[PDB]
């Protein structure tokens, strides 16, 4: 319910897909695996944590939501393009 | 029993599983990971009949 802390400027690049209202970033494999063990025990990705190792990237996720409704996400360990509701649950594919 | 991975569904093998495809990926990793489970079957037929 709160905003996520904004960690100065140099905010990575997205890229607006005015198709189907949609964009593209590419986080990798750190960004997902951060995002997955964050929603694992019971923290939340979005807004929690404002000093993680790589909390920019998913404040820059996070701006990325909010202003496109069907982002498509691509990590690196399988470099699949995860859809907004696919990533609001923090829980891409598989592990714990 | 021994054949089954702890978290499969213990009786039948979908690829559309994860744990079951060992996190396979598309087509050959999925199959292969068939291979690997009837071997392992071939095997578990080995212990059993001796």
């Amino acid at each position: 319910a709160k905003v996520a802390p904004e960690p100065e400027g140099e905010l990575p690049y997205v890229h607006p897909l005015p198709h189907r209202s949609s964009a593209y970033i590419w986080c990798g494999w750190w960004v997902m695996d951060e995002i997955q063990k964050m929603t694992e025990e019971g923290k939340d990705w979005k807004t929690d944590d404002p000093d993680s190792k790589y909390y920019l990237h998913r404040y820059t996720l996070q701006k990325m939501m909010k202003d496109y409704p069907e982002v498509d996400v691509q990590e690196s360990r399988n470099g699949y393009i995860i859809h907004k509701t696919a990533l609001e649950t923090g829980i891409i594919y598989t592990y714990p | 029993g021994m054949t089954l991975t702890p978290g499969s569904k213990a009786g039948v093998f979908d690829f559309q599983d994860p744990i079951d495809i060992r996190g396979a990926r598309w087509a050959g990793e999925s199959f292969k990971a068939l291979l690997f489970q009837i071997d392992k079957e071939a095997v578990e037929i080995a212990r059993q009949t001796g």
